[PDB]
């Protein structure tokens, strides 16, 4: 599986597989290698899609684009570009917000579901970032997350590769792109470019919920 | 040390007037006895030779940086010290204290064939660092693994020259300390510096010992 | 090698900077370094003294010039330093990514050689046939008008390139110099730094 890291060459040439920080062995909690650089992996697709995802709400929310009947538009019209928006919504739905992610995640990793879909954990001789159906405890529960109307339900396998690579990249760049936006909000840093006017979230981006919590 | 100081310089060699090569040193032996002093001897040059560049820089312009910067340059880098402030002076000590604790390591010492100095191993000899709990880019000696390709030739002229301007240096820093405080001890210099304060008492400005 | 250059003055390195071992690496990928920092030293140099030539003279490009003939006119450095900071980073983000693809020695073996290390003649800008642009044309020679000349025709031209590098290397020097403090010439303005300044630190 080091050898299998060939692939970097497919997401970009010339600059082949990169690593100075050399993570490609560095044993993870006493596991193998392949499983270590197996977390790496899906730590790296995770990072990207929540980046790419995080990126175009970015977007939106500093174009405002509020829902029609919602009635949790109370938040302020004007608003920073987004962590106040955030921090804004009352705290229960930021708490089901992190709950629904947490179990998506337990859904996404038991191995129960992982092996009757015929695929296993991605550090045991999986592909990364899989994310298997719904053969859930009784619910019917239509439309699992991955193509839900079925827009890739046919595909080649060339086609799932290249945007397979695609993933990769874009998320790589979203990462960077996201992370430019929250420095341009906080000690902006990005001057050029200037990222094109975003106010600044004095406070924390990393500080979820109004109050501490103590934790 | 033995009398291979003829090669270090001729016309004096082995001068040694307190004799100091068999006083037996804690009782370990005369090799041991030559071991730690041939250390002590280059271990004093080294800390002179950067010192005194270390001066010749500190007097003129300092690091733009911020903590150990906008304090006045016009005085004397002694009292420069005792204007840092007191963490300052425990985290420059206590770095070097790692050095001299990782450096003293016979098992660190072994992993690249030497030993400790009086035990037989070489007087000089700082560890490749590449065995601490964690790893770090850069190591101490030749950091960029530029000058370790050259021969034995050039490492026994380049030991021989770090004794000899290490002799040369103690010298020239204590020499130019003394001239700080008790001015005009050295009529060479006679321009430079003020401030009695004793430059052997780093934490003299901050507290006191009893 | 000898670099015939000019034939009375053969080699002249006070500082043993030839039969160096810099960053701990052999005599001859070192020797191409030095080469290769010389001919782009002069190529920048060259270029700084025409782009001098033509802002002394207010010689602005008259297409739109929105921001170019916006200010005044004034210390040919200080040009640089009224430009936008926005301006300025992209050009100097455009100048790492050619310096980028010039040593991507993929790229470099899919056209010639890396200058340390390798064969790697001093001074080689590849093309732009693998980064996903079909890009009109490359860096080097845009519109065609060397695509086909003599190999002495060409040793003759990096010869006179390094020649001329090393003269207008000395002549953007003194045209810098002069902005500060008057040498051997007239006709200066003022002295404009040298660094990007304007913002930031
Ligand atoms: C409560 C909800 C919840 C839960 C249980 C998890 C669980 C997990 N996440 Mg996670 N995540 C969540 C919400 C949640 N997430 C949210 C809301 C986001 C959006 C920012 C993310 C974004 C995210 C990323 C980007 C990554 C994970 C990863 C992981 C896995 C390893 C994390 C780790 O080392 O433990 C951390 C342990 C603690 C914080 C201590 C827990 C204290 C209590 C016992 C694990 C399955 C990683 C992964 O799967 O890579 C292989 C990874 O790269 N998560
Ligand atoms: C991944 C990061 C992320 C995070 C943390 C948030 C967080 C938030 N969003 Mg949000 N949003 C995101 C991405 C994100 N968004 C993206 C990518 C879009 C574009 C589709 C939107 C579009 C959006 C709108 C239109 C609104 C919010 C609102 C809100 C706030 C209230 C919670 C809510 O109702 O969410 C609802 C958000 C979602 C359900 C989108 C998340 C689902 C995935 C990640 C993207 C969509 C997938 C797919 C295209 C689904 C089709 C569309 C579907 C939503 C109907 C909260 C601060 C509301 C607000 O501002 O209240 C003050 C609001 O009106 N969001
Ligand atoms: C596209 C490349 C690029 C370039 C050329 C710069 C350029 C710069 N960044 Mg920067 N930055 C970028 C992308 C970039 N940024 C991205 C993508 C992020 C998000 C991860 C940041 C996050 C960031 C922070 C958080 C800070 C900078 C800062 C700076 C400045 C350095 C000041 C200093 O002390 O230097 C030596 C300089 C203007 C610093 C700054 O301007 O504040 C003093 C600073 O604190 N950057
Ligand atoms: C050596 C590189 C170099 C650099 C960094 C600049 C820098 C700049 N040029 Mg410039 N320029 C150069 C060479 C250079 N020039 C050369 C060789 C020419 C001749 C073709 C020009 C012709 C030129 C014009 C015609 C204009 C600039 C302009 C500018 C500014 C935008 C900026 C100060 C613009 C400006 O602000 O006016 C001075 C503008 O209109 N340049
Ligand atoms: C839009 C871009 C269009 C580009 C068009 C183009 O092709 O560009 C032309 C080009 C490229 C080319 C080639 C061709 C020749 C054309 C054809 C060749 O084909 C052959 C030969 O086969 C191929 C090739 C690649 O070679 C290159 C251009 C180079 C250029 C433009 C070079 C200016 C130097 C200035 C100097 C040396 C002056 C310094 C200044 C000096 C020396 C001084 O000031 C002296 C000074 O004493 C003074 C006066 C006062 C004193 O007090 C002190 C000092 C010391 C300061
Ligand atoms: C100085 C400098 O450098 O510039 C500055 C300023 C500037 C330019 C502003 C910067 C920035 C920000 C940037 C560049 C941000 C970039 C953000 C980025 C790139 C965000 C990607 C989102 C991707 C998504 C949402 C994917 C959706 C994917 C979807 C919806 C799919 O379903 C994919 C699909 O495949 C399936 C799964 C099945 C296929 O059958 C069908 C298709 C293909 C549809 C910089 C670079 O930070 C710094
Ligand atoms: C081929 C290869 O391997 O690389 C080579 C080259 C290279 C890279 C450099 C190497 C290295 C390492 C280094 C870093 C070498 C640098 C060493 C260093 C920094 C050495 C300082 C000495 C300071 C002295 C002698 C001070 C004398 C001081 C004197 C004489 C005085 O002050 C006395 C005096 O003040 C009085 C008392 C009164 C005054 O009125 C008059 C004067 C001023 C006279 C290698 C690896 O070793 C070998
Ligand atoms: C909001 C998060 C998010 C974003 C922004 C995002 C963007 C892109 C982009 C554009 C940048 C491309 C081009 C792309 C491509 C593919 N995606 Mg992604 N994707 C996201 C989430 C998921 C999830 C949850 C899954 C998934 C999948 C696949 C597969 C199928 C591969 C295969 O079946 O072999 C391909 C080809 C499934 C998977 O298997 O991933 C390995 C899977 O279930 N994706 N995806
Ligand atoms: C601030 C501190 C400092 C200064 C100012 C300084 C100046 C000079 C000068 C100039 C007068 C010369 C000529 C010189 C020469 C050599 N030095 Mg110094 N040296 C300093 C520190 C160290 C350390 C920490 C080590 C070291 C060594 C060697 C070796 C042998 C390398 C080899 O044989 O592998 C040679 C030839 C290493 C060692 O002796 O190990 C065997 C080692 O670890 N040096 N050194
Ligand atoms: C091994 C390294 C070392 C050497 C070779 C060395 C040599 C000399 C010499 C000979 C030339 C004298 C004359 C001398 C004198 C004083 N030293 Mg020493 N000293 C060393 C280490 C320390 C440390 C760690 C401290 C310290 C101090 C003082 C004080 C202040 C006492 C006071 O405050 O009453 C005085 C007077 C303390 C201080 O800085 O002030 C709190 C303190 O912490 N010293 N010291
Ligand atoms: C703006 C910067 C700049 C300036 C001001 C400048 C001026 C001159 C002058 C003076 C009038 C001459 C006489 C000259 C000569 C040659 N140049 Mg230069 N040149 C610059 C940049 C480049 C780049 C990027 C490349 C290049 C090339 C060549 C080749 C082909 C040799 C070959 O066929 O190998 C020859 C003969 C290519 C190269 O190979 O460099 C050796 C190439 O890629 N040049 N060049
Ligand atoms: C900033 C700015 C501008 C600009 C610019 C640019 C592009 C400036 C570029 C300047 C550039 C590129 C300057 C070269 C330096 C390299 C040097 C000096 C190397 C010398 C090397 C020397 C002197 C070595 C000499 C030796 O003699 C020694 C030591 C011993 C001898 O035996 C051997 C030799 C002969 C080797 C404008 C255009 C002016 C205005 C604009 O608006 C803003």
């Amino acid at each position: 599986k080091a050898d299998l890291e060939a692939l970097a060459k497919d997401l970009n040439p010339a600059v082949g597989f990169w690593d100075p920080l050399a993570l490609s062995d560095y044993s993870f909690w006493g596991t193998s290698q392949e499983a270590t650089i197996g977390f790496l992996r899906e730590a790296e697709i995770k990072h990207g899609r929540i980046a790419m995802a995080g990126f175009v709400g970015y977007i939106v929310h500093s174009n405002d684009i509020r829902w029609t009947f919602d009635k949790v538009a109370a938040s302020v019209p004007t608003g920073l570009p987004a962590p106040a928006v955030w921090d804004a919504i009352p705290d229960i739905a930021k708490w089901q917000i992190i709950l629904f992610v947490g179990v998506m995640e337990s859904w996404r990793e038991n191995k129960v579901v992982l092996e009757a879909e015929g695929q296993k954990h991605y550090m045991s001789g999986g592909k990364p970032g899989y994310f298997p159906s719904f053969d859930l405890l009784p619910h019917p529960v239509p439309f699992p997350l991955f193509d839900p109307f079925g827009i890739s339900k046919r595909a080649t396998e060339e086609k799932k590769a290249k945007g397979r690579l695609a993933e990769i990249n874009n998320g790589r760049l979203a990462m960077i792109g996201l992370f430019g936006f929250l420095s341009e909000a906080t000690v902006p840093g990005s001057v050029p470019f200037l990222k094109g006017v975003v106010p600044a979230y004095t406070g924390e981006v990393m500080a979820p919920f109004t109050q501490n919590i103590f934790t | 040390l033995p009398e291979l100081s003829k090669k270090l310089n001729p016309v004096l060699g082995y001068w040694d007037p307190l004799n100091l090569a068999e006083l037996n040193f804690w009782g370990a032996g005369d090799d041991a006895t030559v071991g730690f002093l041939r250390h002590a001897e280059i271990k004093h040059g080294r800390v002179a030779m950067a010192a005194f560049v270390g001066y010749c820089v500190q007097s003129n312009v300092h690091f733009p940086w911020a903590p150990f910067n906008s304090i006045p340059t016009n005085i004397a880098p002694a009292e420069q010290w005792a204007q840092l402030p007191e963490a300052a002076k425990w985290q420059i000590i206590l770095f070097v204290g790692f050095l001299e604790v990782y450096s003293e390591h016979s098992f660190i010492l072994e992993k690249y064939g030497q030993k400790h100095y009086m035990k037989g191993g070489k007087p000089g000899f700082f560890p490749d660092f590449d065995t601490m709990v964690h790893p770090v880019p850069l190591n101490l000696w030749d950091p960029l693994k530029a000058y370790k390709g050259a021969s034995a030739e050039r490492k026994a002229d380049g030991l021989l020259k770090e004794v000899n301007n290490g002799r040369l240096a103690m010298i020239g820093i204590m020499g130019f300390c003394a001239e700080a405080r008790v001015p005009g001890a050295v009529p060479a210099l006679s321009n430079i510096a003020h401030y009695a304060g004793d430059p052997m008492a780093p934490f003299a400005a901050n507290f006191h010992l009893p | 090698f000898a670099k015939e250059l000019n034939p009375v003055v053969g080699y002249w390195d006070p500082l043993n900077l030839s039969n160096g071992e810099f960053w701990g690496d052999s005599n001859s990928a070192t020797i191409g370094f030095l080469r290769e920092s010389e001919i782009k030293h002069g190529r920048v140099a060259m270029a700084g003294f025409v782009g001098y030539i033509v802002h002394a003279n207010d010689i602005r490009f008259p297409w739109d010039k929105v921001a170019m003939a916006a200010p005044k006119g004034l210390s040919p450095q200080e040009l640089w330093d009224v430009t936008p900071e926005a301006a300025k980073w992209q050009i100097i983000l455009t100048i790492a990514f050619l310096e980028f693809w010039r040593e991507n020695s993929y790229i470099l073996s899919k056209e010639g050689e890396q200058h340390y290390m390798r064969g790697g003649k001093p001074g080689y800008f590849p093309t732009f046939s693998e980064l996903p642009h079909p890009v009109p044309f490359n860096l080097f020679d845009p519109f065609g008008f060397s695509k086909n000349a003599s190999p002495e025709k060409k040793a003759k031209g990096l010869l006179a390139e390094v020649n001329n590098g090393r003269l207008a290397m000395i002549g953007l020097m003194g045209f810098l110099s002069e902005a500060k403090v008057p040498g051997s010439v007239p006709a200066l303005a003022n002295v404009g730094i040298r660094p990007y300044a304007g913002e930031v630190m």
